[PDB]
RNA sequence: GUCAAUUGUUAUUAUUCAUAUUAAUUUUUUUAAAAGUUUUUUAAUUUUAUAUUAGUUUAUUUGUUUAAAAAAUUCAUUAUUUAGGAAUAGUUAAUAAUAAUUUAUAAUUCUGAUUAGAUUUGUUUGUUAAUGCUAUU
């Protein structure tokens, strides 16, 4: 669900889901011969810790002093299981424990 | 009275003369480990052991002076039980010592009980009011009474 | 090795053989095969009609290199005798008395990760492997399996005895392998660890209890609040663990006081 | 700061009268009469940490019939005080060792000794 | 009243798996006046939209 | 801060000061108030609504450790949980445990749920 | 099973006792199906006897309300054309 | 200090006690921890208690288990029994006697053709469940209608699970399904046991109501030993070891 | 009752045994009933024999997944149908069908032991909806399955004019199930 | 360095929000218009509470004591009502012990409609009353002299009651197990299919086991008796006479020891004799010694008759209310 | 659904660590303060109930009318400090209104007990951008 919602920004090239249990494909995605994820990083380093988001914990990252900015991407899991990044997140008003950011 | 005479007829009519009915073990349930019943709504009704009030009169050594309270047992009455058992039942509940000093003879409002009859023919339930007295009721009057501190 | 433990290893010293379970199996299965085994006796058979006997390769271990007893009848006794459990390498006669026990308690007979069966594997593993570590005490490479192995043993022994008890007590009876399932310590009994490996395995609730102890007395009421008991009380059940002596004692002097105050307090 | 984590797993199974009203655990003491040693777990959450970890306790509870065999699994309940340290009561086994009872039955201890 | 709001709640009424009866699943739905053009458009979506983001700069004309 | 509201809803209407009457009361450590959120109480709100309950790794996995359920550290289900287990999977669950409560025909058929009085009945015409 | 139902009334259209037994259970509010289960069944049945009892829920509520409108899908007709709500349950196409 | 300042007899409240009369009148006394004790103390387990309109019936049939020989269980209760006569001679007038041991499972009072119904009905209640040879392992003595019967407890391990359906599965027919008087009518869960001792109604007056615990405080726990039972019988009680047991009408 | 499917729990399967005999009885005999156990036959030689071999719809999925199992077995004389009900589970439906080698399998080992001639067994199929049943499968049940004068099934079954489940659009596909890959044994069942 | 959106995304469960969510710039204009939308206690949601065994009981008996209580001397009339109110809006659902307690305190104090609101109340609560609670609010029904009330009651409630038939058994068995989780249940079920608070409609098939029903078509025929309507009365007295006559006598059903005042052991021995003041004779808590206030028929509930005396009652009872339809 | 925001002049680099601000002791007259409580007929009797001590970390828990004013209890779960760590002891449980010499062998303890050291057990502080560190009755 991830390198789904990281393909609908244009962070990968594509996904594909062989059905494989153990690992499925995604192409990266290069720009000036420099890779377009610049920097990825998942939320919780350890399993352990599982830290979840307030409708307005994402919200309040959108505004960088006062203009509405979408650069960074933020991964949700929502309560429903969808994986659902937190520009939508916000949008139905719903939170989600975090899975990784990608900017 | 009102419940206790009400309920005179359940005695009979409830269980006694119906020739159709069923009693039903499971959902017959018993008292908690709370310390109190549970708030179903149902019971016919039954009591094998009739819990009997048995009042004594014994004296305490009051800080001032003598003086005799009510101590009274509550001893458990088998419903067939002839009254010579039950003087015999309740002497050792005493608790205390200076209850059953000696021998004596239970006895209701001053009218003495016959112990070869049972407590049927008595008709002797839980609100039945029986004193108890000791042999020595004509003494306590002369003045052998007790020996108080001065 | 230890009284129990040593009588297997008999048993290892001359072989066994194949179990008549599988042998009566084949034919009450494949009257034609069997009628036409005990009729080709003796004679050199060029159809393997013994086929369906042995299914897996593994499960001919009467012979050498899993050479089926039936293959061999053609010939002359002198090859016969070669092959004979009497000429195995010790490293064979381990796999000769595995597949033998492991066939036993096969609950499926192709497979090799039922708890029963995984068990047996080490089980003995572990015994000649003890048989080795003391004959000739200072071998490190072989102590370190001994840790692997009775890993694997406990691993599978607290997983097997919730499948069924019946068929656990051969695997710690037979072998008396009971001698690693002793619990760790105390602290790890005490506070659970060592009941709470069956909660962290997941065999917690697998028992059907349809088998013993008829759940109409193990759940007391949610609306009443009775205690456990209670409910068989009502319903006239009794679950009670046979008593030890200690607590047999103390429970007949319970039910013998208020009759026993009638014996002093006479006097 | 260590603080209490009421959010567990007998609080998820179990509604909870009040707070730590009822209990799930091992039976791992049945030495004493009527009162079978249990070790449950009451969760403690690390907000330094933001993990939490479990410190698991022992508690008594008092069965009646004598039907906790070692290695029990109990649903046990608060109550009125009993003794010093009893408070509950073992309102309802879920998975009886069934081993206990007949490792009883041939007539050894419920469970083989420790080792220390 | 977001998500957190109390569930409001189903509308129908089937109990089974084993629901089987045709001339049903019709019964969910039974769906002068001079409206504005635009606004019928504007209402039903198919009409051109002019969000603020089809604004380029205010320039300083005075 | 919580809100004081909480607290009544929970034990009961007014039985705040029932229990301040105590004689022995709040020397020298009181019983403190129950204001916690509606929706974060341990008890009545299931695992889908409250957040906490949605943890994993101390808390749904000991759940489906215990009951059989095929349980992964991350997965498709609702907490590191992939399949039903056995019990689940075989067995009918609708109408085990408490019965339709009678009160949900209220919602389908709403009619009865009506406001007896009307609110300016109440001394405010 | 069959036995006890056994008085016999053969005068009956398939219509008349079923449009007039329904109208009963068509005025039946919920609650007149909370105590219809037999109590003392097994869990094995105590599962199974709820469950056709809320089959039966289920179709007599399409009988009733997918009925009701069709008075109303009757009325329709008679408040637009004039004629009884019963003539109407055979007037044609043609017509 | 050395005992409780208020103990556990300070500790208890009665309701019938008017918790302010007895409380506020007059002290109140009573060994109450004897009345609290439970039945696990003493073994007083509540079978079916039958509806007092039966009660004045007396019992006819009954269908039972009779009790192999050569088990466990009586010569575990024989040497019971010789070490009770040991005890009480006045026991052997109680005891039952063990050519009579055999596992009670059913009161009716019924005649040929409700022996032929239910002949067809437990000749096929069982072989509508087809169960196995029964084994009931027998443990730990208790006492029915206050003491006036002492019976082998059958423990709830070996076998009862199959076992006590075929007491509901008779049950809901012998009673509902035909018109056979039992003293359990409503479906009810028997509780199945031998009567080790019984006191009989005329014998009540002269030994007493409650049969002595002394007789039964030592092997209130003994353990009887699992008995393979196969075959059911039901049976009348109206004679007295016909073969060394009541007359038989029935079998499977 | 259980035709209509109402019957949600062991549906329709014994009740459909029932109307099979019903179905033959009115065609030869009213005192046809002659259930020796499983076999419900008829004597006249025109062998009609209602042997049910097991229940599919709740065997197929707990045990040796045999195709062949006639739910019931209707033989008329030279055709052999068999009348599957259809589990409803889409996997072990494929699992019900019978296969070309089971086809002429049991075609080759009917003609034996009731002497139909070996040319002209001619084996079929007959699959129901799984929990309830259609108005077109009873029709094409009496119609080719258990030939019947038209005439006389209006006598046997009064109601078949009256029938009127219509098969609901989820369970069309009960029908079309499509053989696996030869090479594709291991994915597919 | 660490991002510092991580330093903040990383602790949102930070123990100062623990605070604000009670774990352990201020204007109108930043506060969301959507605020004044919700209405009049949507905001709550459902709430499904499990109270301690035993206190399932004080807690009822305390809400017991007030109803029938209310009317002793100060506590207003409508306060029998109010009480009902404060246990039902702190979920506790209100049962059949806290109905007749209502019914029984409002008529007494005269109040008719808000004995009905008590009624209405357990129709919105869709608790179906069982046969003692129906028979009670027919009774101020009687009061209230309204047919319309008790026809609709009558369908709603009360239309399947038949008279015991000579041939049916007797007053049924308790057929209700107590609510027992197996372990599979209670692991596997969610945790609202697990809680468990008495229901009203619990036991209400038990409830009806002593079979009250003579008690419902008198109730009736004296409802039509009172409104004038006995055109309908007759049909029921009617249908109440020839079956008073035939079936047995109905099993009269023993006192609920929870709604009556049951008694309880005292040593009267401490008892002011009745002349313990010198200026009056009084009448102690032994002995009478003023004599009846009242004169009493001594009659015992009209559920203890037979079958037939009750029908003669009825008769007593119907024509009590023929003096009150003309007195009113 | 309206406020998270970091300011030391260093001194090869590694290592939170001298000289900074905040808040405190230093730091100073603007909040205390002395005795005799008081009734009452009885030399008496009614009414006049928790600051300041000494040493406690498995610890501290509660009211029948007193008052008010015209069947509610003695129990509990939790959380408990020492750098380098081993035993504890009028015992535990069951009887019971036993048990100065009943009955068990029990009970605590390395999951860190007991003794010993310090500390009166904390909706209270300060610091901070803040999980924290750092106080308090």
């Amino acid at each position: 669900g991830c390198a789904k919602v990281l393909l609908d920004h244009g962070l990968v090239a594509g996904f594909r889901d062989f059905r494989n249990d153990r690992a499925f494909a995604v192409e990266l995605k290069y720009f000036q011969n420099e890779p377009t994820i610049n920097i990825i990083e998942p939320c919780s380093y350890d399993g352990k810790t599982e830290f979840e988001w307030s409708p307005k914990m994402m919200r309040r990252l959108m505004n960088a002093h006062g203009i509405h900015n979408r650069l960074i991407i933020y991964i949700c899991r929502t309560a429903d299981n969808r994986i659902i990044d937190h520009i939508q997140a916000v949008k139905e008003c719903i939170g989600g424990r975090g899975l990784m950011m990608a900017h | 009275r009102r419940f206790t005479e009400s309920q005179t007829y359940p005695g009979p009519i409830r269980a006694a003369t119906p020739g159709d009915t069923r009693f039903y073990m499971g959902s017959a349930e018993t008292i908690l480990q709370e310390n109190e019943r549970h708030y179903v709504v149902d019971d016919p009704h039954v009591q094998h052991l009739v819990p009997l009030r048995v009042r004594f009169k014994t004296f305490i050594w009051v800080t001032s002076g003598w003086e005799q309270r009510v101590q009274v047992v509550q001893v458990m009455a088998q419903r067939d039980s002839t009254i010579a058992e039950l003087m015999q039942q309740v002497r050792i509940e005493n608790q205390s010592p200076y209850l059953c000093t000696s021998s004596f003879k239970l006895c209701i409002d001053g009218k003495d009980l016959d112990e070869l009859k049972t407590l049927a023919d008595y008709g002797i339930h839980e609100y039945s009011r029986i004193d108890a007295i000791e042999e020595n009721d004509h003494l306590l009057h002369t003045e052998a009474e007790r020996l108080k501190d001065w | 090795l230890s009284p129990i433990q040593k009588k297997k290893q008999e048993q290892m010293l001359y072989g066994v053989n194949i179990p008549e379970t599988r042998v009566m199996r084949f034919e009450q299965q494949h009257p034609l095969l069997s009628t036409a085994l005990t009729q080709l006796d003796g004679q050199p058979k060029g159809f393997p009609f013994w086929y369906k006997k042995y299914p897996t390769r593994r499960h001919a271990y009467e012979q050498r290199f899993s050479v089926p007893t039936e293959m061999l009848e053609g010939y002359n006794d002198s090859i016969k005798k070669a092959f004979s459990m009497s000429m195995m390498t010790i490293q064979e006669k381990q796999f000769a008395q595995e597949a033998m026990y492991m066939e036993r308690y096969a609950e499926h007979d192709f497979d090799t990760t039922s708890p029963a069966v995984l068990a047996v594997k080490r089980a003995l593993k572990v015994r000649v492997l003890r048989n080795h570590l003391l004959t000739n005490p200072h071998n490190n490479i072989v102590k370190t399996i001994l840790a692997n192995t009775e890993r694997k043993l406990n691993h599978t022994l607290r997983r097997l005895r919730k499948v069924d008890f019946k068929r656990y007590w051969e695997i710690i009876r037979d072998h008396d392998v009971q001698d690693v399932l002793q619990p760790p310590n105390l602290v790890t009994y005490r506070q659970g660890s060592y009941w709470r490996y069956d909660w962290n395995a997941g065999l917690a609730i697998s028992t059907q209890l349809a088998d013993v102890l008829d759940p109409r007395g193990l759940n007391g009421c949610v609306e009443t609040g009775r205690s456990r008991s209670e409910v068989a009380r009502d319903l006239g059940l009794s679950y009670t663990r046979p008593l030890q002596e200690n607590e047999k004692k103390q429970l007949s002097e319970q039910a013998v006081y208020y009759e026993r105050l009638a014996k002093f307090k006479m006097e | 700061r260590r603080m209490p984590w009421p959010y567990d797993l007998t609080s998820m199974i179990f509604n909870q009268p009040r707070q730590g009203s009822d209990k799930i655990g091992y039976v791992v003491g049945t030495s004493m009469l009527k009162t079978a040693v249990v070790a449950a777990n009451h969760m403690v959450y690390y907000p330094k940490f933001n993990q939490r970890v479990s410190r698991t306790s022992r508690f008594f509870a008092h069965d009646e019939d004598l039907a906790c065999v070692e290695g029990d699994l109990v649903h046990i309940k608060q109550s009125r005080k009993i003794s010093k340290y009893k408070h509950y009561y073992v309102f309802s086994i879920l998975e009886p060792n069934i081993e206990g009872r007949e490792r009883l039955k041939l007539g050894l201890k419920a469970v083989p000794p420790p080792l220390f | 009243g977001g998500p957190g709001s109390p569930v409001k709640g189903p509308g129908y009424y089937a109990p089974p798996m084993e629901g089987e009866h045709m001339r049903g699943y019709t019964a969910e739905w039974r769906d002068p006046e001079p409206w504005e053009r635009k606004y019928k458009q504007y209402a039903r979506g198919q009409h051109p939209s002019y969000d603020m983001v089809y604004a380029g700069p205010m320039p300083e004309i005075f | 801060r919580q809100p004081s509201y909480i607290h009544d809803k929970r034990y009961g209407l007014f039985s705040n000061e029932h229990n301040i009457g105590k004689s022995r009361r709040g020397l020298p450590h009181i019983t403190p108030i129950y204001t916690k959120h509606m929706s974060l109480w341990e008890t009545d709100t299931d695992a889908s609504t409250n957040r906490f309950f949605r943890h994993y790794v101390f808390g749904q996995r000991e759940e489906h450790l215990l009951l059989g359920r095929p349980h992964g550290f991350e997965a498709d289900q609702a907490g590191g949980r992939q399949g039903d287990s056995a019990y689940e999977l075989n067995t009918d669950q609708r109408y085990k445990g408490v019965p339709r409560p009678a009160i949900t025909n209220l919602h389908y058929e709403p009619v009865w749920n009506q406001t007896l009085y009307r609110n300016t009945a109440h001394g405010n015409q | 099973m069959l036995a006890k139902y056994g008085d016999l009334t053969v005068v009956k259209d398939d219509l008349t006792l079923l449009e007039k037994t329904e109208s009963y259970i068509a005025k039946w509010r919920l609650n007149r199906w909370e105590f219809r289960v037999p109590p003392l069944l097994y869990p094995a049945v105590r599962e199974k006897v709820m469950l056709q009892q809320e089959i039966l829920k289920a179709l007599c509520l399409n009988r009733a309300e997918e009925h009701k409108h069709v008075l109303g899908d009757i009325q329709i007709v008679a408040s637009i054309t004039g004629i009884s709500p019963e003539s109407v349950r055979e007037k044609n196409r043609a017509w | 200090e050395r005992g409780l300042y208020f103990p556990i007899n300070h500790r208890i409240v009665d309701q019938r006690n008017t918790l302010g009369s007895g409380a506020e009148e007059a002290d109140i006394q009573s060994r109450y921890r004897r009345q609290l004790r439970s039945s696990f103390v003493t073994r007083e387990t509540r079978q079916t208690e039958p509806p007092a309109w039966s009660r004045s019936t007396r019992p006819t049939h009954f269908l039972s288990l009779p009790l192999p020989a050569r088990c466990t269980l009586r010569v575990r209760v024989k040497e019971m029994h010789e070490s009770m006569i040991f005890a009480n001679q006045s026991i052997e007038p109680l005891l039952i006697p063990a050519a009579k041991l055999h596992v009670t499972l059913g009161v009716m009072t019924i005649a040929p053709d409700v022996l032929a119904a239910i002949q067809d009905c437990v000749g096929q209640a069982c072989h509508d469940t087809c169960k196995e040879p029964l084994q009931l392992r027998f443990r730990g003595l208790g006492t029915f209608a206050h003491g006036r019967v002492l019976f082998a407890g059958c423990i709830t391990e070996a076998h009862f699970t199959t076992l006590d359906t075929l007491v509901r599965r008779i049950r809901r027919d012998v009673g509902l399904g035909l018109g056979v008087d039992m003293k359990g009518n409503p479906h009810d869960s028997y509780v199945p046991h031998v009567t080790v001792a019984k006191i009989r109604p005329s014998q009540i007056g002269q030994f007493g109501r409650q049969l002595p615990i002394s007789m039964w405080a030592d092997h209130q726990h003994h353990d009887f030993g699992d008995v393979t039972f196969n075959r059911v019988d039901l049976c009348s009680m109206k004679g007295e070891g016909k073969d060394g047991y009541y007359h038989v009408v029935s079998s499977i | 009752h259980d035709f209509l499917g109402l019957n949600v729990v062991s549906g329709y399967r014994p009740s459909l045994g029932r109307f099979l005999i019903h179905c033959l009885s009115k065609k030869n005999n009213i005192s046809n009933p002659v259930s020796n156990g499983r076999v419900l036959l008829h004597v006249s030689t025109s062998k009609e024999t209602l042997f049910d071999y097991g229940d599919s719809k709740n065997q197929v999925a707990h045990d040796d997944s045999i195709y062949g199992l006639p739910d019931f077995m209707y033989v008329r004389g030279n055709d052999i149908f068999l009348i599957i009900i259809a589990a409803d589970n889409h996997w072990l439906r494929k699992r019900q069908v019978p296969h070309t080698k089971q086809l002429e399998g049991i075609a080759r080992r009917c003609s034996f032991v009731l002497g139909i001639p070996f040319d002209k067994v001619r084996i079929r199929n007959l699959l129901l909806p799984p929990n309830y049943v259609d108005s077109s499968s009873l029709r094409r049940l009496t119609e080719t399955v258990f030939d019947m004068s038209p005439a006389s099934v209006k006598e046997a079954v009064p109601w078949i004019s009256l029938y009127e489940k219509g098969l609901d659009a989820q369970d069309v596909d009960y029908c079309e199930l499509e053989k696996t890959v030869n090479e594709e044994e291991w994915l597919t069942l | 360095m660490r991002d510092p959106s991580l330093k903040i995304l990383r602790a949102g469960s930070g123990f100062q929000q623990l605070k604000r969510m009670g774990m352990p710039f201020r204007g109108a204009d930043t506060y969301s218009v959507k605020y004044c939308e919700q209405g009049r206690y949507e905001y709550q949601r459902y709430l499904m509470i499990n109270r301690f065994p035993s206190e399932y009981k004080r807690h009822f008996l305390r809400f017991l004591g007030n109803i029938r209580g209310s009317k002793s001397r100060d506590a207003v009339p409508q306060e029998a009502l109010h009480w009902l109110l404060r246990m039902i809006v702190d979920n506790f659902n209100p049962q059949h012990v806290h109905y007749i307690a209502a019914m029984r305190t409002l008529q007494d104090s005269g109040e008719l409609d808000m004995a009905r609101d008590v009624w209405k109340i357990m129709e919105r609560q869709q608790t179906w009353p069982d046969t003692a609670t129906i028979c009670a609010y027919l009774d101020v029904c009687v009061e209230a002299g309204e047919k319309t009330w008790a026809v609709e009651a009558w369908n709603r409630y009360c239309t399947e009651l038949r008279f015991l038939q000579a041939g049916e058994v007797d007053p049924k068995p308790i057929t209700r197990t107590p609510f027992s989780l197996t372990r599979e249940e209670l692991l596997y079920l969610p945790k609202w299919k697990k809680h468990f608070d008495h229901d009203p409609n619990l036991d209400v098939p038990d409830l009806n086991r002593f079979n009250r029903t003579r008690e419902v078509y008198l109730r009736m025929a004296k409802v039509m008796l009172a409104s004038d309507d006995m055109s309908m009365f007759e049909h029921f007295f009617d249908k109440l006479q020839a079956a008073m006559l035939t079936t047995p006598t109905p099993v009269p059903e023993p006192p609920n020891p929870h709604l009556v005042r049951r008694p309880r052991w005292s040593p009267y021995e401490h008892q002011k004799s009745l002349h313990h003041s010198p200026w009056r004779m009084d009448n102690n808590g032994r002995a009478m010694a003023l004599g009846p206030s009242r004169t009493i028929e001594g009659e015992m509930q009209s559920r203890f008759f037979s079958n037939p005396q009750f029908l003669v009652h009825a008769v007593k009872e119907a024509v009590a209310v023929v003096l009150q339809r003309h007195m009113a």
